[PDB]
C-alpha cells in the first residue's frame, strides 16, 4: 500500500546514477583530448627553442 | 465519479496501481439472482439519476 513511495524512491536512486555517470563519461573524455594537445604543444615549444 | 457521498479508502494508490494496466476482463463475482434468495437486491437511490 506504499507504491508511490517505492517509485520516489527508484525515481530518485535511478536519476543519481545517470548524472554521475554523464559526469564520469564527460571529464575523461576532455581531459584525454586536453592531454594529446599539452603533448603536441611541448613538441612545438621544443622546435621553437632550438629554431631561435 | 462516486454520487453516493462517502470516502474512498487509498484512491491514489489505486490510481498508482492502474497506471501499469494493459487490459482489463471484467467478470460476474457474484450473481445478482442467485446467490442472495433471502435478500431484496432492487435497491436504488435518488442520489444517482439515469435518464429522469
Amino acid at each position: 500500500l506504499e507504491k508511490r513511495m517505492e517509485n520516489l524512491n527508484k525515481k530518485v536512486d535511478d536519476g543519481f546514477l545517470d548524472i554521475w555517470t554523464y559526469n564520469a563519461e564527460l571529464l575523461v573524455l576532455l581531459e584525454n583530448e586536453r592531454t594529446l594537445d599539452f603533448h603536441d604543444s611541448n613538441v612545438k615549444n621544443l622546435y621553437e627553442k632550438v629554431k631561435n | 465519479g462516486t454520487c453516493f457521498p462517502g470516502d474512498f479508502a487509498d484512491y491514489e494508490e489505486l490510481r498508482e496501481q492502474l497506471s501499469s494496466v494493459s487490459s482489463f476482463e471484467r467478470f460476474e463475482i457474484f450473481p445478482k439472482e442467485r446467490s442472495w434468495p433471502n435478500h431484496t437486491t432492487r435497491g436504488v437511490t435518488a442520489a444517482c439519476p439515469h435518464a429522469m
